[PDB]
């Protein structure tokens, strides 16, 4: 056939470029970074009404100060999360401190290109890694299967990404509050989602310095959805 | 050692070996899971192309992983034994180190992790198996029902079916299963499970297997006559 | 873990104003047997470094080959091998020190005490010690084995601290070294009369002196000594 | 060394001395023999000081990884067994450890596990470990009741370390008190044995043998 | 640990095991249960070096429970005892052997017979009407040799066991803090809470 | 065509297409410039962003107090190769109490890249590196290609539109080599060189990345408002 | 401490006219403590008989091992193993543990099914074969057995006479050994019938 | 490199089938027919040797029926050499179990072990599967008399009567027609031989083209006897049942 | 038999001030009854405002310091030139030491610097990595001679206020850097008088927010 680690004539790794196509088919995940915190939101996208939606876990805790959202072949993310959690806890053991968000992200991204003929293929999932440390404050990173990670003020990944990113382009500014960011994720998720957005098919989360990483209750998110509807009807 | 990358991405972003593993599940006999208020019922199809079979010794479709958790499947039979064995070993290992039996979610997460591992390891193909894992957590009376598939994704279900003609029985369950009021008793839950299989099975004779799991390690498999009584009562109500 | 078989005794050395001096006798002892009388225990590396080795001779020959191999390796893909990128005393020492400590840490030591004497690129004197335990130290005077007990006291009377080094000439330093070698010949039962001496000067370079002998010895007073107490005849 | 821990109505009391010796030489009087594994779990340090520090800090890391993966507080049983299984792998190598793994969970209630470098793992109500353990046991056994108040229980643990600190040459310095509740442990201060002895002597009327 | 006794009567096996756990100078516990249920009708008591005892017992337990689930079937006491012997026989030539002695009391549901197996740390297995490990036999075997009958009732077995324990409490230098007694019969395993 | 399925296959004309495809990845990468005098050596790198919300990808990596590089192509491959350089620099210091020569650092990178071009299963590195450093023989600038070819130069540039900067340096050769004891003027020449490779976009405050090493100057990277001086 | 004398016990084998006899005591102990009076030390695989003295755990292990090996032998060869062949198998199996041996004293006895020739053999713990015509002895009272056998034995004894000779050799040897006794078993082996007899002896 | 020549033996087809397993089953369909019939008082194993010669030494020959232990036997359909590799592994497993538990291995446990080995070759290793289908005839004190079959996929099932090899469709129909639950060994012997006589591709069924075996409790009192029939004994049972 | 360990003598002393810290050590290096060097630096600046000394067997001491300095370097590479805090350095050193639990570095390690609140910090380690933040710690040959003196003169132990007669303790007033250096010098002068392995020279490293400063003093050379 052909090598797994083969370069195309354009100078790109076939398998990495193909894994990016799998991520495009994944459910939408959005992250927005502010000076009051970073918000992470996801589309759950249950394949049937009999599927208990609260068992869909696409937002995940890595440490108290680092959260993570995923999009694509979500099964692939489990070993990445396991490595991230181990890296975070191990660094605390060696250095009696929290690990920097960038350093955690870099550790995860080191796995990405460890494939060949090590694992047999790249990961088929993209990660939004959000967190806080004392050195660089609130941070949001986008970890790809290429091994590259970009820091973002706001980022959308998944099927509605380019449409959502264009919307994030206009809406984001440096003085956003946490509440404003929460509604903004809900607004953009509702726009790109096939089904109608509610507290059962969408999930919110955030990371603050005080309280750390928190996944939002369905009751808490429901109020923010109702708050969103009213403010859009307000003009 | 044999290191060949069998599971790989295609230009359209698909892993065909994982997708072809799902086609093996589609070929497998139908399996169904329905959870009531205080029980879970696992229904399984037995294709009647094979008679002269010895039903005493023939591998049963539902397997106990521990005294409180069970696993049924659709797809390659030989493949399922490997997942069942690994699960049973992990269940004992968990009891040995944590001094507490596995939760149904934990056991599911383990099996799903094994399945995932086989989709990006060299020299191996994915499992041609989807599983339904059901039971009750230790000292808990809330019913649990989970599904896994070759890719390694897993999730919780109020009711679910897998295997051949699973589209049809899922159609049935989606209109007949009410979340606000699930099958309150064992009878109601078994009845709904048998009804759902009768949409697909053919004859209601030895083609339907039923296993009822209740809290506190109370697992029992229904016999032919017990199931036949459900089959009789369902069709007599249908003649109207 | 081993035991030393064929052994070499003291290596002695000191700093002076423009460089360093190092000396060691030409004996390879086999226990109390003075087996080999033509053993060179000062091994020059380039034109700026002399490594003096005591202890097990088979390990000394191994170390000698490592240093020979080090010069070869340094010359590979190195247009400045005889100029800016030549081997320094400090490079040679650090390498040996690494090897010695690694070997002690595997419980299989090179059974030696080593003194690396030389002059650096900037003209600085280099004099540092390392042994089978990987223990290292530097001093205006350094000596191994018996030299530590008898040579150092004499050499320290010339250079007692860092500030005495610029005041000490090569003639005074060499005189002190040669006298110390005589004292060791009087008093060390595993020493020989024949020795080698090396001077590494920042101006005149490396001067290697072979086939030196202990001379001007005092023995005449022995004739008067009779008995062990009461005996007169 | 003297370390103790006992279960009671209000949870667990943990009490330890503060002395570290190398032979007759008193290396330190300000040594911490309670390892704060996490905000809910405590471990005591007797035998090898490094072995206890290192592996109980490591235990905290394992407990953190557990609750990240399982989304649930680790049981005292599971936490203690992670440590005992670990040291059992090292059995023969020369680890020196005698510890009480203490915690208070919903499913278990207040629980204490004595864990050993020989691989011993024992659940119990009262444990005392160290060179001054016998002295502390005496005060504990004669005064212990399940229905002790948190105030009286804290004093009993303090008084039992004092008993050992006085008689045992290799125990002393100061007393560190902890009270373990379901919502986490609560630190109850450092108490110098020198000042505590005279205070207790006068107020209690004990130690009449000693002139003060 | 210290004293473990076993006696096979007409229709059951009785295992008596001491409650004391001593770490050198102090008795750390006086209510320790030195036994593990391997299967519904098979009980194993144990004594030996600290740590090894419980580690071994739980390892065996896990393996028998694994077998029970895989085959949906309870192994016979004989089969369990042979498995245990092999593990110990494997262990004795290992880098660091399990220093553990065991008694396996089981009721064979197929044969409808109680069965007592004595196995030491070397893997020395013997089927006996009554057995012990360590010094326990030195004190008790003369009493058991005298009074024992194969047709004894469970109540008579307990009385003979009390006499053995009384002799131990009289002549043994160590205080083993009494014994926990368990009975293995056709109905399973139960503990005699007053002894 | 039929000879580009893996790195172990020569073409009929004696070409290694996988290596050439790896070389192509460098051309797609953002421009970076290297140049030196007798006292100092300077790296200038145009950082690339994904979009307006994103950060600008870092291009320069420190290997030791006296050595570092700038990258163009696959960033993860640069991380691997730079990590390897860090280790080799560190091995030299720990074992020989000796700072690693820049020329010897190039030889090590060449050999590491070479093994990936002659063996089955692996792939060439998909990145180009510009290594600067100051050692016992003064200032140095190297150009690394993942074919294995390492080249010592006065000045150079790699990445997209790098030919414009490379021609400029070829003209300015006699001027910038003489900029001794003046770090700011040497950087100016580097910023003016990289400007010849720009189209549409210009050098902004979070766009530009500069690094310098010299006689009494440890390898230090300048980003953000630290490079506003040179815009 | 000495592994070959912790558990105690003895085995003796003798040849007669168209017959062999093998016998053993029934004691298993923990040094001074008597533990079992039913510990038989003779086993058989088809028509080949094996006695094993020494460390009891190894006696049990080796029996299970030779059962294992003679069962596979039979399946592949389609015939029962012979005494001469089995003797070589025991030797090979012991020597493979040259520097970690089983602490045993095995004794093979049987009649070759094709030739009808009586056969006995003994081994040291490490596999060295002693193929004696007259008799083989093993165990903690081997000296006593050598003395008894050397005086009592005469060649070409009839089965029922051989029984008396081997029985008296075992019994009186065991009564001069603290770690042997507590019952005894004697096998009288002919080409196509084998009689097993439990002997009455002193129980101290 | 080497990838170019790799057949990839352990992959799914687009339909979700294992190519090599399916092609191995096609291979087995050309092998001589083997039949197993389970009765209340024993099991019968009957199998057809493939187009033999008059010069073949039949009395010492064995290509179909093999002994795993004293309680369990197998009938082979496919590559004989492949079967012997598996048979020897099965014989060892039975002995390992016997050594460990001091009890004869239960039939299903042995069958599961061999079937798991076959499964492994279909999921990992990149090797071709074993081109063999077994019929297991055996007895233990839990389930009594048991018939199983396994194929190259590693899937095994239990049976009252079953065939493997050539003409299994025709053979299974004939068995399904005449089999009854209260049947006895002597009746099962007749059914097996009658079924082979009708499904055979040969002109006539003779003793020299057959291998035959019975597992009976027809052993003196509570125990089981395996009987691998000799050429003369197969000739006698053919006359008794009225086929020749 | 080969003995992989040796004793190079020496004595070190760490004292934590209110907004400063000192780590002192003599410069004499010895084996048995011989002097190897009268000036062999024992206390090292490891970067990030941390000073370290690993006293005892000098080969293990040099090895540990070398590995820790290396750890500081790689901490910068791996974590964006982040400053290694004294508490983080301390935990890192524990793992370096415990890494060789079954073949230990035969040293008593002390580090000094400032914590993240700018206050003076000293950490003390045993050979196998058990450690603790301390206000005052002498290590090495004359540690037993120095520590009791420090208990008395730094922490005012057994000292009470005149007139009260044992009722009121002497208050624990903060010491200046000039006051600490006096106690350090007197500690080493006394240790030199009564311990044969102590002498030649005293080298003190003072850590403040401004950086690391060095002071050297002569000691008796007999
Ligand atoms: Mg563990
Ligand atoms: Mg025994
Ligand atoms: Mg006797
Ligand atoms: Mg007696």
């Amino acid at each position: 056939d052909r090598g797994v680690s083969t370069f195309s004539p354009e100078g790109r790794l076939f398998q990495v470029e193909y894994s990016l196509e799998a991520i495009k088919l994944g459910s939408t995940a959005i992250g927005i970074a502010t000076k009051e915190g970073v918000v992470l939101g996801v589309e759950k996208r249950a394949t049937s009404p009999l599927l208990e939606s609260d068992s869909i876990e696409k937002i995940v805790e890595i440490d108290r100060h680092i959260g993570c959202a995923m999009s694509g072949l979500t099964a692939d993310a489990r070993s990445m999360i396991e490595h991230a959690r181990t890296a975070a806890v191990t660094h605390n053991l060696y250095y009696d401190e929290d690990i920097n968000v960038e350093s955690l992200t870099q550790s995860v991204c080191d796995l990405a290109l460890r494939f060949g003929e090590l694992m047999s293929r790249p990961f088929g999932v993209a990660l939004l890694i959000a967190g806080h440390d004392a050195d660089d404050g609130y941070q949001l990173f986008h970890a790809e299967p290429s091994g590259t990670f970009y820091r973002y003020n706001a980022k959308a990944i998944g099927s509605g990404s380019e449409g959502a990113q264009a919307e994030l382009l206009n809406e984001w500014h440096s003085s956003l509050t946490l509440k404003e960011a929460e509604l903004l994720v809900l607004k953009i998720l509702k726009q790109v989602m096939e089904e109608k957005l509610d507290e059962n098919n969408a999930q919110l989360s955030c990371i603050t310095k005080q309280d750390g990483f928190k996944i939002y209750d369905n009751e808490k998110t429901a109020e923010l959805i109702k708050e969103l509807k009213e403010k859009e009807a307000a003009e | 050692g044999y290191d060949r990358a069998l599971s790989i991405f295609s230009p359209d972003g698909h892993i065909f070996q994982v997708e072809y593993a799902l086609e093996a599940v589609k070929r497998g006999t139908c399996a169904v899971g329905v959870k009531g208020k205080n029980c879970v019922v696992l229904g399984c199809e037995r294709r009647s192309t094979l008679k002269l079979q010895d039903t005493r010794i023939t591998p049963s479709k539902v397997s106990k992983i521990d005294s409180h958790v069970v696993l049924s499947f659709s797809g390659l039979n030989a493949d399922s034994r490997i997942l069942i064995e690994k699960a049973r070993v992990e269940a004992q290992s968990h009891r040995l180190t944590l001094e507490d039996p596995v939760t149904v979610e934990y056991l599911t997460r383990y099996v799903a992790g094994v399945q995932q591992r086989y989709t990006q390891s060299g020299g191996v193909r994915p499992f041609g198996v989807s599983t339904l894992i059901a039971g009750f957590d230790p000292r808990d009376d809330e019913p649990k029902l989970y599904q896994t598939e070759p890719s390694g994704i897993y999730s919780s279900w109020s009711a679910q079916t897998i295997g051949r003609n699973s589209k049809t029985v899922r159609e049935f369950l989606e209109k007949n299963y009410d979340r606000k009021e699930p099958p309150a008793t064992v009878e109601e839950c078994v009845k709904l499970t048998v009804r759902s299989l009768l949409e697909v099975v053919q004859t209601g004779a030895k083609n339907i297997e039923i296993t009822v799991v209740k809290p506190d390690s109370d697992i029992v498999a229904l016999s032919s006559e017990e199931i036949n009584q459900y089959v009789t009562q369902i069709e007599q109500e249908k003649q109207e | 873990t081993q035991q030393p078989i064929v052994t070499g005794t003291s290596v002695i050395s000191m700093k002076y104003d423009n460089g360093v001096i190092i000396a060691a006798d030409n004996l390879g002892s086999y226990g109390s047997l003075l087996r080999f009388n033509g053993v060179e225990r000062l091994i020059p590396v380039g034109d700026n470094t002399v490594v003096g080795i005591s202890g097990d001779i088979s390990d000394m020959q191994h170390i000698e080959r490592l240093l020979k191999d080090l010069v070869t390796e340094n010359a590979y893909d190195n247009p400045l091998a005889d100029a800016e990128e030549a081997l320094e005393p400090s490079y040679i020492f650090e390498y040996l020190a690494t090897v010695m400590y690694q070997r002690r840490s595997k419980m299989n030591p090179l059974w030696n005490a080593i003194i690396v004497a030389g002059v650096q690129s900037n003209g600085d004197q280099f004099l540092r010690y390392v042994n089978l335990l990987g223990v290292t130290y530097s001093s205006p005077t350094l000596a191994t084995g018996f030299g530590a007990h008898m040579a150092n006291p004499l050499l320290r009377k010339v250079v007692d601290r860092e500030s005495d080094i610029p005041k000490t000439t090569v003639q005074v330093a060499e005189e002190a070294i040669v006298n110390a070698m005589r004292v060791l010949y009087y008093r060390d039962a595993r020493s020989s009369r024949n020795f080698s001496l090396a001077i590494i000067d920042k101006n005149t370079g490396l001067t290697f002196k072979k086939n030196l002998q202990v001379e001007n010895m005092k023995w005449d007073f022995a004739k008067d000594i009779k008995g062990y107490g009461t005996q007169k005849i | 060394t003297t370390t103790l821990a006992f279960r009671f109505q209000g949870g667990i009391i943990v009490a330890v001395d503060s002395r570290a010796t190398a032979g007759n030489w008193v290396a330190s009087q300000t040594v911490k023999k309670v390892i704060e594994i996490n905000p809910f779990l405590l471990g005591t340090a007797a035998g090898g000081a490094a072995d206890c520090q290192f592996w109980e800090t490591w235990l905290g890391s394992q407990c953190r990884l557990h609750e990240l993966r399982e989304k649930e507080r680790i049981s005292v049983a599971a936490a203690s067994k992670i440590l005992s299984n670990l040291v059992y792998q090292y059995k023969g190598a020369g680890l020196s450890m005698g510890t009480m793994i203490c915690g208070y969970t919903r499913k278990e209630g207040p629980t204490i596990y004595y864990v050993d470098s020989d691989g011993t793992r024992l659940k119990g109500d009262i444990f005392c470990v160290g060179s001054g353990q016998t002295f502390a046991y005496g005060v504990l056994d004669s005064n212990y009741k399940w229905d002790l108040s948190v105030e009286d229980a804290l004093y009993l643990g303090k008084r039992s370390i004092l008993a050992a600190a006085h008689r045992d040459a290799y125990s002393g310095g100061s007393v560190n008190l902890y009270h373990v509740t379901e919502d986490g442990w609560i630190y109850h201060g450092n108490h110098d044995v020198g000042e505590l002895f005279w205070k207790v002597k006068e107020e209690e009327g004990s130690f009449n043998n000693v002139i003060g | 640990m210290d004293i473990i006794l076993g006696i096979r009567v007409q229709d059951s096996v009785i295992l008596a095991s001491s409650k004391a756990v001593t770490r050198g100078i102090s008795v750390l516990k006086d209510s320790d249960d030195k036994t593990r249920q391997l299967s519904p009708h098979t009980l194993m008591s144990f004594a030996g070096e600290a740590g090894d005892t419980v580690q071994f017992a739980e390892y065996i337990q896990a393996n028998i429970q694994l077998y029970s689930i895989r085959e949906d079937y309870e192994l016979s006491p004989q089969a369990v005892s042979s498995f245990v012997r092999q593990e110990l026989a494997k262990s004795i030539r290992s880098r660091r052997p399990y220093q553990v002695n065991v008694l396996i009391g089981g009721y064979d549901k197929k044969k409808n017979k109680p069965e007592l197996y004595q196995i030491d740390y070397l893997g020395t297995k013997v089927e006996l009407p009554y057995g012990a490990h360590g010094y326990s036999g030195f004190y008790t075997f003369s009493l058991l040799d005298h009074h024992y009958r194969p047709d004894m009732t469970t109540e008579e077995g307990l009385d003979l066991l009390k006499l053995c324990v009384q002799e131990l409490e009289k002549r043994m230098p160590m205080d083993f803090k009494g014994v926990i007694v368990k009975i293995v019969d056709k109905d399973g395993i139960r503990q005699v809470d007053d002894f | 065509n039929n000879y580009d399925g893996d790195t172990v296959t020569f073409s009929p004309t004696g070409r290694l297409f996988q290596v050439e495809y790896a070389l192509e990845a460098i051309k797609q990468g953002s421009v970076t410039v290297g140049l030196r005098s007798n006292t100092h050596a300077v790296l200038v790198a145009l950082k690339r962003n994904a979009d307006e919300l994103s950060s600008y990808q870092k291009k320069i990596i420190k290997c030791d107090e006296h050595m570092g590089l700038s990258l163009a192509g696959l960033a993860p491959d640069a991380r691997v190769l730079s990590n390897y350089l860090r280790q080799q620099c560190n091995y030299s210091s720990l074992v020989f109490n000796r700072k690693l020569a820049v020329e010897r650092a190039g030889h090590l990178l060449c050999d590491k890249a070479q093994k990936n071009t002659q063996s089955y299963g692996g792939r060439p590195y998909g990145v180009g590196l510009l290594i600067i450093g100051y050692d016992k023989s003064g200032a140095h600038l190297l150009e690394f290609q993942p074919s294995g070819n390492v080249t010592e130069l006065y000045g150079t540039a790699i990445g997209a539109r790098s030919q414009g900067a490379k021609t400029y340096l070829e003209r300015t050769l006699d001027t910038f080599i003489k900029i001794d004891g003046n770090p700011d003027e040497l950087i100016k020449a580097g910023v003016e060189a990289i400007s010849q490779s720009l189209r549409d976009e210009s050098l902004t405050v979070d766009n530009l990345s500069i690094a310098i090493v010299g006689k009494d100057t440890p390898f230090t990277i300048y980003d953000g408002e630290a490079v506003a001086k040179y815009i | 401490s000495d592994p070959s004398s912790i558990n105690g016990g003895i085995v003796v084998a003798m040849t007669g006219k168209d017959c062999v006899a093998i016998a053993c005591d029934l004691r298993l102990g923990s040094q001074s403590l008597g533990v079992s009076n039913k510990f038989e030390k003779i086993f058989h695989y088809g028509h080949v008989f094996l006695g094993i003295t020494g460390l009891a755990t190894d006696v049990t292990t080796l029996n299970e091992m030779f059962r294992y090996k003679t069962n596979l032998y039979k399946l592949k060869e389609e015939r029962a193993i012979e005494p001469e062949t089995f003797t070589q198998l025991v030797s090979s199996s012991l020597y493979e543990r040259r520097f970690g041996p089983y602490f045993v004293g095995p004794v093979v006895a049987g009649i070759n099914s094709k030739s009808g020739k009586p056969f006995i053999a003994g081994f040291d713990l490490i596999g060295c074969i002693d193929e004696a015509k007259d008799f083989i002895v093993s165990g903690t009272a081997s000296d006593q057995l050598f003395g008894m056998c050397e005086s009592l034995y005469e060649p070409n004894l009839e089965p029922e006479d051989l029984f008396e000779t081997i029985s008296q050799a075992l019994l009186n040897a065991a009564d001069r050994d603290a770690l042997s006794g507590w019952g005894a078993v004697v096998y009288i082996i002919k080409k196509d019938e084998v009689v097993k007899r439990y002997l009455k002896m002193r129980q101290d | 490199g080497s990838r170019r020549y790799d057949s990839r033996t352990t992959i799914f087809s687009p339909e979700g089938r294992l190519y090599q397993v399916e092609y191995a089953l096609e291979s087995i369909s050309h092998a001589g027919t083997a039949i197993g019939i389970m009765a209340s008082d024993g099991i019968v194993l009957a199998a057809e040797r493939k187009v033999t010669s008059t010069l073949l030494e039949q009395d010492t020959s064995t290509e179909k029926l093999y002994k795993l232990n004293d309680k369990i036997a197998v009938a082979v359909a496919g590559l004989t050499a492949d079967a012997e590799i598996l048979i020897n592994t099965a014989r060892i497993h039975a002995q390992n179990y016997l050594k460990t538990y001091n009890e004869d291995i239960p039939v299903e446990i042995l069958v599961r072990r061999l079937s798991d080995i076959k499964q492994g070759y279909t999921q990992h290793g990149g090797l071709r599967p074993f081109g063999v289908s077994f019929i297991y005839a055996g007895y233990d004190d839990r389930y009594g008399y048991q018939l199983y079959t396994s194929n190259p996929s590693g899937n095994y099932t239990g049976w009252k009567a079953i065939s493997v090899g050539a003409n299994t469709s025709a053979a299974q129909t004939l068995l399904q027609m005449d089999y009854k639950d209260d049947m006895k060994v002597d009746d099962a012997i007749e059914l097996a031989l009658k079924t082979l006589s009708k499904t055979t591709d040969s002109s006539a069924l003779t003793y020299d083209r057959l291998e035959f075996a019975t597992i009976r409790k027809g052993a003196n009192d509570g125990e089981v006897y395996q009987k691998i029939f000799k050429p003369q004994e197969i000739k006698d049972i053919l006359v008794k049942t009225g086929i020749t | 038999q080969f003995n992989p360990y040796g004793d190079n003598g020496g004595t070190i002393l760490g004292i934590a001030g209110e907004d400063f810290a000192v780590l002192a050590g003599d410069t004499r290096n010895i084996t048995d009854y011989s002097i190897n060097s009268r000036y062999e630096p024992k206390v090292f600046d490891c970067g990030d405002n941390i000073v370290m000394s690993a006293n005892g067997f000098a080969a293990d001491g040099d090895a540990l310091v070398k590995r820790f300095k290396n750890s500081v370097k790689w901490y910068h590479f791996d974590h964006n030139d982040k400053k290694l805090s004294i508490n983080s350095a301390a935990r890192n050193i524990q793992h370096l030491l415990y890494g060789k639990r079954f073949f230990p570095y035969y040293v008593h390690t002390i580090i000094a610097g400032l914590d993240e609140d700018g206050k003076g910090a000293v950490y003390s380690f045993d050979p196998v990595g058990s450690y603790e933040r301390e206000q005052c710690r002498a290590g090495g040959a004359a540690a037993s001679l120095i520590m009791p003196f420090l208990d008395n003169q730094v922490n005012f132990k057994n000292q009470y206020e005149p007139g009260t007669n044992g009722k009121v303790k002497k208050p624990l007033k903060y010491l200046s850097v000039e006051e600490v250096i006096k106690l350090v010098r007197d500690s080493f002068t006394s240790a030199t008088e009564r311990h044969i392995q102590v002498g030649d020279g005293l080298e003190i490293l003072i850590v403040t927010k401004d950086g690391v400063r060095k002071e050297f003093y002569e000691l008796k050379r007999d």
